[PDB]
RNA sequence: GUUAUCCGGAAUGAUUGGGCGUAAAGCGUCUGUAGGUGGCUUUUUAAGUCCGCCGUCAAAUCCCAGGGCUCAACCCUGGACAGGCGGUGGAAACUACCAAGCUGGAGUACGGUAGGGGCAGAGGGAAUUUCCGGUGGAGCGGUGAAAUGCGUAGAGAUCGGAAAGAACACCAACGGCGAAAGCACUCUGCUGGGCCGACACUGACACUGAGAGACGAAAGCUAGGGGAGCGAAUGGGAUUAGAUACCCCAGUAGUCCUAGCCGUAAACGAUGGAUACUAGGCGCUGUGCGUAUCGACCCGUGCAGUGUUGUAGCUAACGCGUUAAGUAUCCC
């Protein structure tokens, strides 16, 4: 999903030296999604870099059954910082550009976030990455403190 | 010999030494780094004073009586 | 040493965040209560007291590092909450919740200290001393 | 649909929820009054805090559950979470209070030791300028190149005299003390801090600070002195289209001292203060310990400060990194 396209520019002697950027996410739709980026002189080799990246950095979101997150969790990365928490099942997913196409990527059903700090859309797609990364599935946490799950989910 | 850290004898010590710095501040007029000196030890005695206020009302109102230091500025 | 609670958290805070399994800290009642539970809840090794010059001090055994100490997915967290610029309190039933109950709340009643598991289980509210992940 | 009004989005006045090295932003620096926060242990009390019960916070509205107008809006019945205030019965951890204790925080004594800390009083030598002589006898001086200027009324040069003021070569160092401003030829005297080692002692006496106070480069000002050098202003000589500038030749305030005023600087670490806590490497200053010899090293170490690289972590990057711009608490 080829979330944005910008011309980036080099310049020389000559004149103006035009190159695209191409910010690219890439999921399953079913609990799998990762980030690229990448850079060309056309759309098309670009996009193709970038899918190609973001398929070598790729990571897991960890999924409750009604398809949702774990817990509320918080990000940064550069200027971006990130808000996520869990939603009831029906809400669907409402965020803005970065971390919506990548939550909606990773097939992600439930979700609230907002990206509060800067707006970069790149930097918030990294940042939506931690955050969803550092997310502790209670099995786990479970398994961490040495305790049984009835116990914690009292 | 009494009690070299006792409140009192420290209030003593300290009036003493600032009516001694009394002859030089007013010999050479000059001198600030002294000067500030007498106004950070005259701060120490005050804050004592103020302390042995609050712990015993007796024994303050005795020590200012007897080394003859200005009565509290809290009246 | 304004305060005590939240320089302990913060002496945790650091070693923890610097891979050391080993910390120092100075004991107090609090300080006792707290690690005491820290250890029942298990996000502590093994706690234990030493003396010296009327001093006492509780080393405390940290979890170990995850799989390296260059690949770590989980750390651990402290939050102060009531300082004393602010103290803060709870009723019954705003005592909170953190994680959706997979960390914990560490709470000051009239009962004792506790987490929030036994405050809610004996009815009771208080000063929320710190946050835990 | 357009306009007006208000909240939102705006985390853009921020408790939840931001910042102040370079982006707007740390008082120039301290001392300190109100005010805020403040180590450990036992007891007391119960003001906060918590739990139960009661009174009330009108009806309507909002929220939940039914019912009526054919539905809905609207109307009607019943009931309640919040949240507040007041009475009463309990709990006693934490803040607060009360009584007694404790040193690791803060101090005091004692003994050490380094220092351009400060004020005052003595003394020193170079160099420069002028003046008085002797020699000598045409140029000195200056610039990118010149000229103004000084010189046969004997300049500069050189030797010998006096006299005056100001500044202190080498040491000097990416070294020392200071709150900052700053402080250095030498010496003596009056005095401020610092740091270190010992239990010798008191026992939280702490940290910060609205107002307020003191100090505070240089220029500047009032009054009296002083006046070599330098030198705003000013004048001449150039250079230039011009040159109210740069360069040269002169040269007054001022620079210096005493007694005051002024209170501003890129007063800069462009970094408020205190405390705690988190790798190292290489250095220095002060001391202390053990070793080396039995006195200088030497080594390893303990502190206290000071300098350079750099891990974690932080940051928009640069960078900062135990002297944080890291992780937290308190005040401005
Ligand atoms: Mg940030
Ligand atoms: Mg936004
Ligand atoms: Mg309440
Ligand atoms: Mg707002
Ligand atoms: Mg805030
Ligand atoms: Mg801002
Ligand atoms: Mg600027
Ligand atoms: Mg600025
Ligand atoms: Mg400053
Ligand atoms: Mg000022
Ligand atoms: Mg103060
Ligand atoms: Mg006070
Ligand atoms: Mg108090
Ligand atoms: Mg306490
Ligand atoms: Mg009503
Ligand atoms: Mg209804
Ligand atoms: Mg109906
Ligand atoms: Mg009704
Ligand atoms: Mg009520
Ligand atoms: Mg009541
Ligand atoms: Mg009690
Ligand atoms: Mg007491
Ligand atoms: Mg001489
Ligand atoms: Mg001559
Ligand atoms: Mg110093
Ligand atoms: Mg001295
Ligand atoms: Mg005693
Ligand atoms: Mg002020
Ligand atoms: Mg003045
Ligand atoms: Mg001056
Ligand atoms: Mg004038
Ligand atoms: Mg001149
Ligand atoms: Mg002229
Ligand atoms: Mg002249
Ligand atoms: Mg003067
Ligand atoms: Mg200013
Ligand atoms: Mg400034
Ligand atoms: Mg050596
Ligand atoms: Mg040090
Ligand atoms: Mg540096
Ligand atoms: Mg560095
Ligand atoms: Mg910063």
């Amino acid at each position: 999903n080829v979330v944005q396209v910008r011309r980036v520019t080099k310049v020389v002697k000559g004149g103006k030296h035009m190159r695209f950027r191409a910010i690219v996410v890439v999921g399953d739709k079913k609990g799998q999604v990762g980030v690229g980026v990448g850079k060309a002189k056309e759309v098309v080799s670009a996009v193709q870099k970038a899918a190609v990246d973001a398929r070598r950095n790729i990571i897991t979101v960890p999924m409750t059954k009604y398809l949702t997150f774990p817990h509320r969790n918080e990000a940064d990365y550069g200027a971006a910082r990130v808000m996520l928490r869990p939603a009831a099942p029906g809400t669907g997913v409402i965020a803005g550009g970065a971390v919506r196409t990548v939550l909606e990527m990773a097939g992600v059903e439930n979700a609230l976030g907002k990206q509060l700090g800067s707006n970069n859309a790149l930097n918030n797609a990294r940042a939506t990455i931690v955050a969803v990364q550092t997310m502790r599935q209670f099995s786990d946490v479970a398994r961490d403190r040495g305790i049984p799950m009835e116990e914690l989910w009292k | 010999e009494e009690n070299k850290g006792s409140v009192e004898f420290q209030v003593f010590c300290f009036t003493n030494k600032i009516r001694r710095l009394t002859l030089h501040l007013e010999l050479h007029k000059k001198d600030y780094s002294s000067q500030r000196g007498l106004r950070k030890t005259l701060g120490k005695r005050q804050r004592l004073l103020a302390y042995l206020l609050k712990i015993n009302g007796v024994r303050y109102k005795e020590l200012i009586s007897k080394l003859n230091i200005r009565e509290l500025k809290t009246r | 040493g304004k305060d005590t609670i939240a320089d302990i958290i913060t002496c945790i805070r650091n070693a923890d965040m610097n891979r050391k399994g080993t910390v120092r800290i100075v004991s107090t009642n609090i300080t006792e209560n707290i690690v005491k539970i820290l250890l029942r809840e298990g996000f502590i090794e093994n706690a234990r007291k030493h003396q010296e010059r009327n001093k006492y001090f509780l080393v405390l055994t940290l979890r170990h590092r995850r799989n390296k100490k260059g690949p770590y997915l989980n750390t651990f967290h402290l939050k102060r909450v009531s300082r004393p610029g602010l103290r803060i309190y709870s009723n019954y039933q705003r005592i909170p919740r953190i994680l959706g109950g997979m960390g914990i709340a560490i709470l000051s009643t009239s009962r004792g200290i506790m987490t929030d598991r036994e405050a809610r289980l004996e009815g009771i509210g208080g000063e929320i001393l710190c946050y835990i992940w």
